[PDB]
């Protein structure tokens, strides 16, 4: 009746649970490339307590949102905790994602979520919609499963960033089948992310503003 | 096969399944570095061109492929036709040095100009794409600039070139069932 | 004396294709270092085997519902890269670029309804020379897989390259009006309580999948 | 490597006719095609 | 029969820059010997390193005072080698000819007070994205190094290359308004009766600097 | 978990240490050491409170 | 006046282009920017 | 690093003064060779013209 | 050695393409640059 596809993922001191897997997809790359270059002589620190969990909600799956229907999330986002800090500290930074998407109702509702790690996603158009499944990607179907996983590196033109001017890597979620809730189903599906910063390294410390 | 749809590894299944063979296939023309490597025509302006691969327009073989992919990197070589001689300038050079024949000048020869010039940009590589402003590309993204009294032709063709990360390649969307067009015939 | 030499007429033009460099004017530069970055690709159908893209039916939608009447044909379209069905796969935008193809092209199919829904279905090849089946009774004589819903919700299922020709067109000419190829025919063999419920498909690239003589023809 | 088909050697250090590459310290989809599940998954009969 | 030749399109023009020589025309010319004379130089960066010249402070003048009064800002300027500060300096009159660079840039601090004067300096890189500190406290939490006055009278510090390229450009943009490569903050802490001294600062390349891209743009 | 086959829910557990007022929300407290879990064949979480104190 | 190459003459000459082949130079002399008027030098760079 | 200031032998001080990493640099070009070895315009006299580098 | 990027050998002997140069009997800012003091003069601490 229910699933034995358990998985935890720790990051940090937090931990996430599902008995719904599916697995994980890593998109690109199995491990970061080097995260020391010439551009920051050799001043750059990992700060590992980054490196964990945050939440937010995306949007709420109802019947009435058909094909293409999209949210879209820029990564990095509002951080009010110590990744959001180090943004205002340092000049230049550089992480990858360990991204956890969720959609609960039950196994009586019918449809399909694809959620995608798509990089430099300034905006798509209809017709690309039907290729999305090129970017690191995971469907969330619910005769099957509950949550999404994909695991991506930073990427870019340059081994650190400066987040304040550009983002990497857009986190899309889109209806691919209408939801049905049929007698039984969930009659809404609310769709959350649970994200964490992978690998992060900072460099080029700012004034303070005392 | 059946297999978990949304799983994302992905499934290759054969005509053995039912019998059938599958066959050798030779799949060079589909090589990132042969097929990007032929010239392409741009309309240039009439005397400063920056150099950017973004002006190959995105329906031609070159332009359709260079945007199937977010970063890239190449060498460049460049043929022209142009009036009075034809002065390049690295990324980075003010637009002033365009007119000091130090910097790379070819005199003129009849019919056109063929050049090879270095990948010039400060960055490991260039990207069809950048969400900074969300259109707009850093202007860093070039490979210099050419001047000349006139530029009447000019073509890009991208060397050595490397692309990652695959993005949407779109074909003419068929009013009727089938896109139906005259083929070359006897 | 110096060396003779004949300057041959109708050598020498340039040609946009050719298989030479041009002369360089700019030594010595050093690129910044790229090894190790995430995500090349070296083959575009490298990509066209791993990445599956969504097909197109009817009101734009990648899917195809199950219908609860006599007709048991779900879809039936050209097997074509040019067919509107193939037309927003990475696929399809691949192989305008080249003149013809040959070997396999996969089809999946996976199932969008609840835990309560069934269903079973047939997919068929049906070869250029004969009208495509219209029953799946009709269809059973062609080569054909069928499945039915459980666990697993994906079924994927290779066309077979069948011509008379080792290499076929990736365009169609405006003389053909049969489709030259011939027909994939879906069907739906029954369904209980799955009304209204997608079944989703998407197309890649078979293992000796083959795209030859690239060709430039305005089209995007 | 591209499309090139000269037998014979450069005029021109190779230096000079490209840029040349640095190091610090068909990849990805290759590896992802090749992974490709080619199986059945069911019991097969006959 | 000869040798056949394409003569071909698009090559043989004169480069001013290319790689190749001239055929000669007057031969068996031997030198006046020269060799052992003093002074020779092969790379326009080793007398870039060895060789510090002065920066230039509002006035026109090669230090900055110190003085009495609540503000401790001595001097803050754009890390750009168009800086008006830099634009007497050998470095800055090097990097005109080239479009981009990497490396350390070093700065030198020389004290000119009498043996009874005494004071305290820091020195503080800024990075882009922030406004440069306004104080010796906010400039605590840059990379920075403070130091003080007594046998030996000259501090060297190195500006860190940091950057999300790994190369920057040596000229400035009109378009752009902020310095993209920051700022270096020159501040007093204190002083001791060095109402009046000179603090005189010099800069040379550091020991990775590189010019690269040989540009030519009027300029002098 | 106590409802049926078809009821599913995801939940969160938080430490929240003295010194701040305890989250009000998932996301403020996404900042805690915290762990998600949803339910499925197994009906039971179990998570360890840690000791932190001073002393 | 020795400090010379020599000299070349022809019924008109249009353009003369010098390169230095070999090149050799000893003890360094000012290499000088131009001087800005406002804080940093400033120009249009050739940009997309 | 402090020195002697009056004395005119040179100091380069590095990035690892301060836990930072020197890179590697590549010079050439600006090599005096390479970097004079390049064309130049002058303006001729209609004639004669001595070849004279200033 | 300056700005040259033939691979082949020069059709002129070097007696014809270049002045040639006689002995008698970065060399100084090579030399000076690489003596440079590049360390610490205090007692380091930390």
């Amino acid at each position: 009746l229910l699933e034995d596809r358990i998985l935890t993922t720790r990051n940090g001191h937090t931990t996430s649970t599902t008995q719904s897997s599916v697995g994980v997809t890593y998109g690109y790359a199995t491990a970061e490339d080097f995260v020391s270059g010439p551009n920051t002589s050799g001043l750059e620190t990992r700060v590992v307590q980054a490196e964990r969990f945050f939440k937010t909600h995306l949007f709420d799956w109802v019947t009435s949102d058909s094909f293409g229907r999209c949210h879209l999330l820029e990564l990095p986002t509002d951080h009010k905790g110590v990744y959001g800090s180090l943004t205002d500290s340092y000049a230049y930074m550089r992480n990858g994602w360990d991204v956890e998407v969720t959609a609960v109702g039950n196994q009586f509702n019918g449809g399909c979520l694809l959620v995608a790690m798509v990089p430099e996603l300034c905006s798509i158009q209809k017709r690309e919609l039907y290729q999305l499944t090129l970017f690191p990607h995971q469907f969330i179907n619910p005769r099957t499963n509950m949550t999404a996983h994909i695991t991506v590196p930073f990427v870019g033109v340059n081994r650190y960033d400066q987040y304040k001017v550009h983002k990497p890597w857009t986190l899309v979620v889109m209806v691919v089948a209408p939801l049905t809730v049929n007698t039984e189903g969930a009659p809404q599906i609310k769709v959350y992310a649970n994200i964490a910063p992978t690998n992060v390294h900072v460099a080029g410390e700012f004034p303070s503003k005392e | 096969t059946t297999s978990a749809g949304e799983s994302a590894d992905p499934v290759t299944t054969t005509v053995e399944n039912y019998g059938g063979e599958t066959q050798i296939q030779r799949r060079q023309h589909t090589d990132v570095s042969f097929i990007m490597d032929r010239f392409v025509k741009v309309t240039p302006q009439n005397q400063i061109n920056i150099l950017d691969l973004m002006q190959v327009p995105s329906h031609t073989l070159v332009g359709g492929l260079l945007r199937a992919s977010t970063y890239y990197f190449s060498d460049l070589e460049i043929a022209v036709k142009h009036e009075g001689d034809l002065t390049w300038v690295p990324n980075g050079a003010p637009e002033k040095a365009l007119d000091n024949t130090t910097n790379p000048t070819a005199y003129h020869k009849a019919p056109l100009t063929r050049l090879a010039l270095p990948y010039t940009a400060p960055h490991r590589v260039l990207a069809t794409v950048y969400n900074g402003e969300c259109r707009t590309l850093p202007t860093s993204f070039n490979y210099g600039a050419i001047k000349a009294t006139r530029v009447t032709e000019l073509l890009y063709r991208m060397k050595r070139a490397e692309t990652y990360c695959p993005r949407p390649l779109l074909a003419i969307h068929p009013t009727e069932a089938r896109h139906k067009q005259k083929i070359v015939a006897p | 004396g110096i060396f003779p030499v004949a300057c041959s007429d109708g050598y020498g033009g340039l040609v946009t294709t050719d298989p030479k460099t041009a002369d360089p004017v700019y030594g010595k530069v050093f690129n910044p270092p790229r090894n190790q970055l995430p995500g090349r690709f070296t083959n575009l159908l490298d990509v066209a085997e791993a990445c599956p893209t969504f097909l197109r039916f009817e009101g734009g939608v990648p899917y195809v519902t199950t219908k609860t009447d006599s007709d048991r044909v779900l879809a039936q379209f050209d097997m074509s890269l040019a067919a509107k069905h193939m037309s927003n796969t990475f696929l399809a935008g691949l192989a305008q670029y080249y003149t013809q193809y040959s070997g396999t092209i996969n089809l999946h199919f996976m199932f969008t309804g609840p835990t309560d829904a069934k269903a079973r279905y047939m997919v068929a090849y049906a070869p250029p020379g004969m009208e495509p089946p219209k029953t799946p009774e009709a269809a059973a004589h062609c080569i054909h897989a069928e499945w039915d819903t459980g666990l697993n919700s994906k079924f994927t299922f290779s066309i077979p390259y069948l011509s008379a020709a080792d290499y076929t067109y990736t365009a169609s000419d405006v003389a053909e009006t049969t489709n030259v190829q011939g027909w994939v025919c879906l069907f739906q063999i029954t369904h209980g309580k799955a009304d209204g419920d997608a079944l989703v498909v998407l197309a890649s690239a078979g293992k000796d999948f083959e795209l030859r003589l690239p060709v430039d023809a305005r089209a995007e | 490597s591209g499309n090139t088909g000269s037998i014979i050697n450069n005029y021109y250090m190779q230096q000079y006719q490209n840029s040349m590459d640095t190091q610090l310290g068909n990849d990805w989809f290759s590896k992802l095609a090749s992974s490709a599940f080619s199986g059945l998954f069911g019991a097969l009969l006959a």
